[PDB]
C-alpha cells in the first residue's frame, strides 16, 4: 500500500501508469486533426 | 450515383437521427439480457438451470425424433 | 420515403450489431 | 394419412415460396418504378 | 442448481454437531484457500506430496480426524502427518509457522473457519474432482 | 442539415474510437467478473 | 467511479488540447 | 509359459489386500494410523513369514503394536515379488494422481 | 504451338475425329471391365458365399454383375453357392468376353472415323463449315436414353423379359436374383424398395422418349439458344459434367448408406449397421426367441445361423479400413474359417458382464466390461499398481455358446483376456491369416472403396463443371481481354457493361 497519507489518491495512482500509451494515441488525434498531411 | 460516407456521418442530420437511435437499439439489447427474456426466447439455461440440484449428469438429447418431449422432460426435472 | 440499396445494406448490419453490443454490454454483469 | 411430417413438408414449401414470391414480386415491383434511361 | 444451505451445512466437530457456513462465508474461505494454500493445493490434491489429498474420505481417516471445522482448524494451527505422530509446522504453512509463512501471518478464527469450511464444502460440489487430479479435469 | 463537414472527421474517429476502446475495456473486465470468470 | 473518473478526465485532456488548438488557429 | 507376474499377482491375495512383503507405501493411506510413521517401518523391515510377525518390529512402541493388531485383517503376505521391489518402487512406484 | 494440356481441342471443330475419340475411350472403358472381370474370376474363390463372400476378397465388378442377375460361371458354380447350375452364354466368363469383344469392335470403328472424318454428314448444308445441330441431337439421345432406361426397366427389371435383380431380407442372409414388380405408390420413393427401381425406370424411361420427342421436334428459344452458347459444343461439355457429378454424388450416397441397389451380400455390411447394432439386435432377438420357446443357451445360440454372426464383426464395417491399406478385406484380419460361438463373460459371483464394443472412430480401444446396468465390473488395465478391475481381481470366466466352442468355459485370465480383447469388435472367428500372409489390420470393403473413389472424382469432376463453363460463357474473352476505361469505372455507365446506358 501507500503510505497512509496518500491513500486518497489509491484511484490515481491506478490510472498513471497506462498514460504513456495514450500519447501514442495522441499523435493520432492530433494527425487526424491536421488531415494526415 | 450518391452520397459520400463522411459526408453523411460529419452531418448534424446524421448525428441527430443516431444519437436517438443507436443508444436506443443499444439500450434495447440490454434489456433483452437483463429483463432474461434472451434465456426464454433461445431455451438457454440460467447459472441455476444446468442441473437439478443433485443430478450430475447432462441432459443429454438422445432420440432423434421425441427430442422436443425429452428437452420438455429435462426441464420439468428441475423440480 | 425513399430507400437505397446501400442504405438497406448497412442497417441490416448496423442495426442489430448495435442490439447486440448492449446484449453483451448487459451480459458483463451477470453474476452466477 | 397426412402425417405430421408431410404437413411440416407443405409449411416449409409454401414458406419457401412465399419468400421468392414477395422478393421477386418487390423486385419487379422496384425495377418497374425506378427505370433505366436510354 | 444452487449453492443451497443444506451445501453449506458441515460437520463443526467428530461429534455431530454442524455450522452453517454462509454464502460470503464460503467465498471468502475459497478466496482463502487460493490466496494461501492452492500453491500446492489446487482441486484438492497436494503437489509436493500426491499420496495425501484433500477428500473428506481422506481427512476422515487422517489422526486426529480432520473431516469437520474444527479439525481443520486445529490443522491449520498445528499441522501434523497423517498420522498425528510427528508435528510439521516447520515444513506445512500454519499459525505456528506464520514467521517462516508469511501469508499465515494475519490469519484470524474467523479466517481459518472460512478455509475449513471450503476444503467441506468442494466437494459436495464438485464430487471426484476434488482431489480426483487431472484425471477427473 | 444534411451538410457534410458540420462536424469534423476528426472528432467523429476520436469519440468513435473511444467508444469502441471502452466497450471492448467492459469486455475484458467481464472476463474478470460474473458468469466466465472462474470464480 | 473514483478510478472511471479519474480515467475520463486524463483521457480527456489530450483531445481536449488538440481540440483547443484547433479552435483558435493555433500552431498544430 | 511366459506370464506376465504383475498380473498373476493380481490374483493373489496381493489384489485384495495390503501386501507386507511387495504393496507400494502409499497403500497405507487407506486405513487410520499407519502412514508414514509404521508404513515406514514395515517396509523397512519386509519380508514377513506371515502378518503376524509384523508385530515384532524391532522397536515398535506399544501404542504402534496395538494399532497394527486392528489392522492385520486388511494385510496380507505373498512371496516377495523381484518386479515389484526392485527401484525402490515400494517407496516411489512412478505413481501420482 | 499449343501447350500439353490443350491438344485434344484439336477435335473442337472435327466432330468426326471427336467420335473417334470417343470410339477409343468407349473401347478403352469396356476393356478395362473385361479386364477386370478375367482378373477377379482368377482370384475369386467361390467356396464359401457364407464366411467367404465376394465382398472379403476385394471384388468390386463381381458384385455388379451380380446386381442385375450375373450370377454363375461356365465351370458350374454359383455366387449364391450352387453347384451344377448351367448359367449359359452369360455367365461372368461370357460378359468377360462380351465387353472384350465389345472393346474391340469399338477400336476398329475409331481407326475409321479417324481416318474418314471429312463426313459429309458433319458439314452444315448451308455454310459447308463443320456444324453439329446440338439441340436436336440432344432430343435424339434423349429419346434413345428413354426407350433403354424404360426396356431395362419393364422386360429386364421385372423379369418378363429377363433375369430381375438382386434381391434379400432385411439381414441379407438369403439373397438371389429375382424378377422385382414396379411398386407405384409413394414406398416406390423408400431407396430401400426394390420396386421403386422398377417403377422409376418404367416412369423417367416414358417422360425420356416424351421429352426426347419434344427436344426433337421443339427449337431452343433464341434467348436460351443465346444465353447458353447452344452453338458451342463446350456448353455441353459444361452441363454434362453437371449432371454427371450430381449421379457421382448420389452413387456414392446410395453406397455408403445403402439402399435397394447396393446390397449386403454384394458390396459388405454398412458402418450404420455396426453403428446401431443392427446384426447384434436381431440376433439377440432369434436368441431370445429360441429361449422362450424352452431351447437351452447351447441350442439358442447354436441355431444363429454364422452368415448373421458374421455381419455383427467390426473386421467387415467399412469404416475400419487404410487409404493405402491395400487389397481384399482378407488380407488384413485374415480368411475368416468358422464362428467361434457367442462369449458370454462373467465374474467370480457368476453375474454376465459385457465388453464394451469398439466404435469405428477408433484404431485401438481399451478392454472394459460392464454389468448389464453399464457398472464397471472387469477391465484391463494400463497401469497396474492400483488396479481394482483385473479379469484375476474380479475372476472373470468366459463360457462359448453355438459355433466351434460351443459348450466350452475358459478360466485362465490369459486366454479370458484374449477372448475379451476379440469381443470389442463384435462376434468372434477363426481366420486363416497364412494363406495370404494377412498382417491382422483391417481393409475396407469394396463398399467403402466405391464410396471413396466416386465422392472424390465427383468433387473433381466440380472443378471440371466450373472450368468449362467458364470457358463457353467467357469464349470471347479467352486470349485476354479487349486491347474504354469507362466500362470498368464507375459512374460512366448506369447499368454496368451496357455502352447503351
Ligand atoms: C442398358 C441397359 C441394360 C443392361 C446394362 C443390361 C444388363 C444385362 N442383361 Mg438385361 N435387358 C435390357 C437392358 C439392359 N440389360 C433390355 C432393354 C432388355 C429387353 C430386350 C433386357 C433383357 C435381357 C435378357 C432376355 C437377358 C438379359 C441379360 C443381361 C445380363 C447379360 C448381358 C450382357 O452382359 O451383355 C453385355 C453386352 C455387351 C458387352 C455387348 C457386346 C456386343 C458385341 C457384338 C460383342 C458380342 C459378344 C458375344 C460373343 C455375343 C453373345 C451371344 C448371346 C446372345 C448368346 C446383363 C446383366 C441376360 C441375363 O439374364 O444373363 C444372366 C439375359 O438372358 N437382359
Ligand atoms: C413413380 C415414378 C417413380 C419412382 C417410384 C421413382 C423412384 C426413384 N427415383 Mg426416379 N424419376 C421419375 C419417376 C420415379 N422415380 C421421373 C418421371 C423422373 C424424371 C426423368 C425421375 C428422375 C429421378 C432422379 C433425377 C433421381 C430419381 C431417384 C429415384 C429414387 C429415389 C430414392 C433414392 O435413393 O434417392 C437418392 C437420391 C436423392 C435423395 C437425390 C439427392 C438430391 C441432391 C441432394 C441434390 C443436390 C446435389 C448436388 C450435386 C450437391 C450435393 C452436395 C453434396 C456433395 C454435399 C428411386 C429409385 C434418385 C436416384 O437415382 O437415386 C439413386 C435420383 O437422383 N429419379
Ligand atoms: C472407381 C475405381 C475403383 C475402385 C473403387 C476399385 C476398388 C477395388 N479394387 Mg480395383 N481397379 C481399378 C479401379 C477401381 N478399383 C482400375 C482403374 C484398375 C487398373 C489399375 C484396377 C485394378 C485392380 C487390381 C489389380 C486389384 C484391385 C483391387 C481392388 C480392391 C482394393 C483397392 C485398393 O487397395 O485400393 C488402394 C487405393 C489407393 C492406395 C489410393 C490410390 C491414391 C492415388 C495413388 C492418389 C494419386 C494422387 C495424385 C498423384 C496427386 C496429384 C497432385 C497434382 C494434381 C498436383 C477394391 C475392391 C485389389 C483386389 O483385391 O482385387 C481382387 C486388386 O488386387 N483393382
Ligand atoms: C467428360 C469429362 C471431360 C472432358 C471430355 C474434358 C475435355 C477437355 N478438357 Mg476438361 N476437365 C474435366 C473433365 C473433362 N474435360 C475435369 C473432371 C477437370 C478437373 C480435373 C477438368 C479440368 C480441365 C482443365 C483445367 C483444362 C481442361 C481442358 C480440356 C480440353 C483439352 C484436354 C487436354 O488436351 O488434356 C490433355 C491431357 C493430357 C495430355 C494428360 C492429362 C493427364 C492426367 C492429369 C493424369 C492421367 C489421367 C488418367 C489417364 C485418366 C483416367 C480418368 C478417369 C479416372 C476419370 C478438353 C476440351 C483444357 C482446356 O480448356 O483447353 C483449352 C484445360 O486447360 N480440363
Ligand atoms: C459453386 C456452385 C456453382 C457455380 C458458381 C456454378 C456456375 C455455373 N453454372 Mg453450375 N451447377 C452447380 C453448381 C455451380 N455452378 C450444381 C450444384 C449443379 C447441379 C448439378 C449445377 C448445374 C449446372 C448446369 C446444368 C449448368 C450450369 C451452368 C453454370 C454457369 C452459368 C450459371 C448457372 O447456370 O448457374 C446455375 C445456378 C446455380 C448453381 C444456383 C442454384 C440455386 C438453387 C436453385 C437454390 C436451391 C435452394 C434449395 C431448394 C434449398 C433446399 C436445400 C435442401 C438441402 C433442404 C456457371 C459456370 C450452365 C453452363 O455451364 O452454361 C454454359 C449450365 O448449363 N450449372
Ligand atoms: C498408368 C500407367 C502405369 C501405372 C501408373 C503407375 C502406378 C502409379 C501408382 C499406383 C498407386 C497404387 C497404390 C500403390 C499401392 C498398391 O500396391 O496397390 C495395390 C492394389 C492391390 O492390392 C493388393 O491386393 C493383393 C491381392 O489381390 C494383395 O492383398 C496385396 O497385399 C495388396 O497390396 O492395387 C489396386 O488396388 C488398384 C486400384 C485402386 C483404385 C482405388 C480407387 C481410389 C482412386 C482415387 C484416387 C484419385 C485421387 C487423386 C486425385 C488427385
Ligand atoms: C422477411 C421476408 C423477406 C423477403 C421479402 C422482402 C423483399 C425485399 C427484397 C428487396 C431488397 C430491397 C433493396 C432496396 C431497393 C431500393 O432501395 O431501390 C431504390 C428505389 C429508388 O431509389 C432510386 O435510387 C436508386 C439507387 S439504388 O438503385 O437503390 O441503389 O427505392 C425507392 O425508395
Ligand atoms: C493411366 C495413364 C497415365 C498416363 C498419364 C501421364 C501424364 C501426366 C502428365 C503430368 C505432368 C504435367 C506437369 C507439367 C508442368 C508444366 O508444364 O508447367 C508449366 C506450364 C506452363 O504452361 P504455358 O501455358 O506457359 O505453356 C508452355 C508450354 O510449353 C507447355 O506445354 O504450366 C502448366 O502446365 C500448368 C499447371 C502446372 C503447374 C505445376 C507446377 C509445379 C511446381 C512444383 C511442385 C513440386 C514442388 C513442391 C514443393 C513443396
Ligand atoms: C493455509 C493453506 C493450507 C491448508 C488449509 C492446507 C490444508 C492441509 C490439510 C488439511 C492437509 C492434510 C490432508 C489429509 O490429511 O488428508 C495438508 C497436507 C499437506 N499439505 Fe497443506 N494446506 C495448506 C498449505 C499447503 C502448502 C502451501 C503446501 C506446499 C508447500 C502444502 C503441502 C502439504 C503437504 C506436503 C501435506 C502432507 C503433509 C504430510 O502429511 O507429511 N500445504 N494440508
Ligand atoms: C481389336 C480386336 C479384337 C480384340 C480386342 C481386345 C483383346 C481388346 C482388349 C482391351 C483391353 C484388355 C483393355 C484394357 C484397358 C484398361 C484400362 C483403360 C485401364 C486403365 C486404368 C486406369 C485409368 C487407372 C488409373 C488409376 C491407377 C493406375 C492407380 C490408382 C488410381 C487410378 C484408379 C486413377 C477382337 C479379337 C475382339 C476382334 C475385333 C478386333
Ligand atoms: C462367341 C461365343 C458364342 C458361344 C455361344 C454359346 C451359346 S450357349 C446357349 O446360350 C443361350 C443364351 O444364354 C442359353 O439360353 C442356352 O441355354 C445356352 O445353351
Ligand atoms: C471365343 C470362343 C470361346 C467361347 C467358349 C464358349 C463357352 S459356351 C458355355 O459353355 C459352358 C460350359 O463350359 C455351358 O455351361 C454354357 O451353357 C455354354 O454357353
Ligand atoms: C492364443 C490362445 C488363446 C486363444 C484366444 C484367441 C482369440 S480368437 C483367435 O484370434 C486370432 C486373432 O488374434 C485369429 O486369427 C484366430 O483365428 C483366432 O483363433
Ligand atoms: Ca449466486
Ligand atoms: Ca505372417
Ligand atoms: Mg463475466
Amino acid at each position: 500500500k501507500l503510505p497512509e497519507a496518500y491513500a486518497i489518491f489509491d484511484p490515481l495512482v491506478d490510472v498513471l501508469p497506462v498514460i504513456p500509451v495514450l500519447f501514442l494515441a495522441l499523435a493520432f488525434v492530433w494527425q487526424a486533426a491536421v488531415g494526415f498531411r | 450515383g450518391e452520397r459520400p460516407f463522411s459526408d453523411i456521418i460529419t452531418s448534424v442530420r446524421y448525428w441527430v437521427i443516431h444519437s436517438i437511435t443507436i443508444p436506443a437499439l443499444f439500450i434495447a439489447g440490454w434489456l433483452f439480457v437483463s429483463t432474461g427474456l434472451a434465456y426464454d426466447v433461445f431455451g438457454t439455461p440460467r447459472p441455476d438451470s444446468y442441473y437439478a440440484q443433485e443430478q450430475r449428469s447432462i441432459p443429454l438429447v438422445t432420440d432423434r425424433f421425441e427430442a422436443k418431449q425429452q428437452v420438455e422432460t429435462f426441464l420439468e426435472q428441475l423440480k | 420515403p425513399i430507400f437505397t440499396v446501400r442504405w438497406v445494406a448497412v442497417h441490416t448490419l448496423a442495426v442489430p450489431t448495435i442490439f447486440f453490443l448492449g446484449a453483451i454490454a448487459a451480459m458483463q454483469f451477470i453474476q452466477r | 394419412t397426412i402425417t405430421p411430417s408431410l404437413k411440416g413438408f407443405f409449411i416449409g414449401l409454401l414458406s419457401g415460396a412465399v419468400v421468392l414470391g414477395l422478393t421477386f414480386a418487390v423486385l419487379i415491383a422496384i425495377s418497374q418504378i425506378d427505370k433505366v434511361q436510354r | 442448481a444452487e449453492l443451497t444451505p443444506e451445501v453449506l451445512t458441515v460437520p463443526l466437530n467428530s461429534e455431530g454437531k454442524t455450522i452453517t457456513l454462509t454464502e460470503k462465508q464460503y467465498l471468502e474461505g475459497k478466496r482463502l484457500f487460493q490466496y494461501a494454500c492452492a500453491s500446492c493445493h489446487v482441486g484438492g490434491i497436494t503437489k509436493t506430496n500426491p499420496s495425501l489429498d484433500l477428500r473428506t474420505e481422506t481427512l476422515a481417516l487422517a489422526t486426529p480426524p480432520r473431516d469437520n471445522i474444527e479439525g481443520l482448524v486445529d490443522y491449520m494451527k498445528n499441522p501434523t502427518t497423517y498420522d498425528g505422530e510427528q508435528e510439521i509446522a516447520e515444513v506445512h504453512p500454519s499459525l505456528r509457522s506464520a514467521d517462516i509463512f508469511p501469508k499465515m501471518r494475519n490469519l484470524t478464527e474467523k479466517d481459518l473457519v472460512a478455509i475449513a469450511g471450503h476444503i467441506l464444502v468442494e466437494p459436495k460440489i464438485l464430487g471426484d474432482k476434488w482431489g480426483g487430479g487431472k484425471v477427473y479435469y | 442539415m444534411s451538410e457534410g463537414g458540420r462536424i469534423p472527421l476528426w472528432i467523429v474517429a476520436t469519440v468513435a474510437g473511444m467508444g469502441v476502446i471502452v466497450i471492448v475495456g467492459l469486455f475484458f473486465y467481464g472476463a474478470y467478473a460474473g458468469l466466465g470468470s472462474s470464480l | 467511479i473514483a478510478q472511471l473518473t479519474m480515467i475520463a478526465m486524463i483521457g480527456i485532456a489530450g483531445p481536449m488540447i488538440i481540440f483547443l488548438l484547433a479552435v483558435r488557429r493555433g500552431n498544430l | 509359459e511366459l506370464v506376465n507376474v504383475v498380473d498373476e499377482k493380481l490374483g493373489t491375495a496381493y489384489g485384495e489386500k495390503i501386501d507386507l512383503n511387495n504393496t507400494n507405501i502409499a497403500a497405507f493411506i487407506q486405513y487410520r494410523g499407519l502412514y508414514p510413521t509404521l508404513a515406514k517401518l514395515i517396509v523397512k523391515n519386509a519380508p514377513y513369514e506371515s502378518v503376524e510377525d509384523v508385530l515384532n518390529i524391532p522397536g515398535l512402541t506399544e501404542r504402534q503394536k496395538q494399532i497394527l493388531r486392528e489392522n492385520l485383517e486388511h494385510f496380507t503376505v505373498t512371496e516377495v515379488e523381484t518386479a515389484l521391489v526392485e527401484g525402490g518402487d515400494r517407496y516411489n512406484n512412478g505413481l501420482y494422481k | 504451338g499449343l501447350p500439353w494440356y490443350r491438344v485434344h481441342t484439336v477435335l473442337i471443330n472435327d466432330p468426326g475425329r471427336l467420335i473417334a475419340a470417343h470410339l477409343m475411350h468407349t473401347a478403352l472403358v469396356a476393356g478395362w471391365a473385361g479386364s477386370m472381370a478375367l482378373y477377379e474370376l482368377a482370384t475369386f474363390d467361390p467356396s464359401d458365399p457364407v464366411l467367404n463372400p465376394m465382398w472379403r476378397q476385394g471384388m468390386f465388378v463381381l458384385p455388379f454383375m451380380a446386381r442385375l442377375g450375373v450370377t454363375g460361371s461356365w465351370s458350374g458354380w454359383s455366387i449364391t453357392g450352387e453347384t451344377g447350375i448351367d448359367p449359359g452364354f452369360w455367365s461372368f466368363e461370357g460378359v468377360a468376353l462380351a465387353h472384350i469383344v465389345l472393346s474391340g469392335l469399338l477400336f476398329l470403328a475409331a481407326c475409321w472415323h479417324w481416318v474418314y472424318w471429312d463426313l459429309e454428314l458433319f458439314r452444315d448444308p448451308r455454310t459447308g463449315e463443320p456444324a453439329l445441330d446440338l439441340p436436336k441431337m440432344f432430343g435424339i439421345h434423349l429419346f434413345l436414353a428413354g426407350l433403354l432406361c424404360f426396356g431395362f426397366g419393364a422386360f429386364h427389371l421385372t423379369g418378363l423379359f429377363g433375369p430381375g435383380m438382386w434381391v434379400s431380407d432385411p439381414y441379407g442372409l438369403t439373397g438371389s436374383v429375382q424378377p422385382v414388380a414396379p411398386e407405384w405408390g409413394p414406398d416406390g420413393f423408400n431407396p430401400y424398395n426394390p420396386g421403386g427401381v422398377v417403377a422409376h425406370h418404367i416412369a423417367a424411361g416414358i417422360v425420356g422418349i416424351i421429352a426426347g420427342l419434344f427436344h426433337i421436334l421443339v427449337r431452343p428459344p433464341q434467348r436460351l439458344y443465346k444465353a447458353l452458347r447452344m452453338g458451342n459444343i463446350e456448353t455441353v461439355l459444361s452441363s454434362s459434367i453437371a449432371a454427371v457429378f450430381f449421379a457421382a454424388f448420389v452413387v456414392a450416397g446410395t453406397m455408403w448408406y445403402g439402399s435397394a441397389t447396393t446390397p449386403i451380400e454384394l458390396f459388405g455390411p454398412t458402418r450404420y449397421q455396426w453403428d446401431s447394432s443392427y446384426f447384434q439386435q436381431e440376433i439377440n432377438r432369434r436368441v431370445q426367441a429360441s429361449l422362450a420357446s424352452g431351447a437351452t443357451l447351447e441350442e439358442a445360440w447354436s441355431a444363429i445361423p454364422e452368415k448373421l454372426a458374421f455381419y455383427d464383426y467390426i473386421g467387415n464395417n467399412p469404416a475400419k479400413g487404410g487409404l493405402f491399406r491395400t487389397g481384399p478385406m482378407n488380407k488384413g484380419d485374415g480368411i475368416a474359417q468358422a464362428w467361434k460361438g457367442h462369449a458370454v463373460f462373467r465374474n467370480k459371483e457368476g453375474e454376465e458382464l459385457f465388453v464394451r464394443r469398439m466404435p469405428a472412430f477408433f484404431e485401438s480401444f481399451p478392454v472394459i466390461l460392464t454389468d448389464k446396468n453399464g457398472v464397471v465390473k472387469a477391465d484391463i488395465p494400463f497401469r497396474r499398481a492400483e488396479s481394482k478391475y483385473s479379469f484375476e481381481q474380479q475372476g472373470v470366466t468366459v463360457s462359448f455358446y453355438g459355433g466351434e466352442l460351443n459348450g466350452q468355459t475358459f478360466t485362465d485370465p490369459p486366454t479370458v483376456k484374449s477372448y475379451a480383447r476379440k469381443a470389442i469388435f463384435g462376434e468372434i472367428f477363426e481366420f486363416d491369416t497364412e494363406t495370404l500372409n494377412s498382417d491382422g489390420i483391417f481393409r475396407t470393403s469394396p463398399r467403402g472403396w466405391f464410396t471413396f473413389a466416386h465422392a472424390v472424382f465427383a468433387l473433381l469432376f466440380f472443378f471440371g463443371h466450373i472450368w468449362h463453363g467458364a470457358r463457353t460463357l467467357f469464349r470471347d474473352v479467352f486470349s485476354g481481354i479487349d486491347p474504354s476505361p469507362e466500362q470498368v469505372e464507375w459512374g460512366f455507365y448506369q447499368k454496368v457493361g451496357d455502352v447503351t446506358t
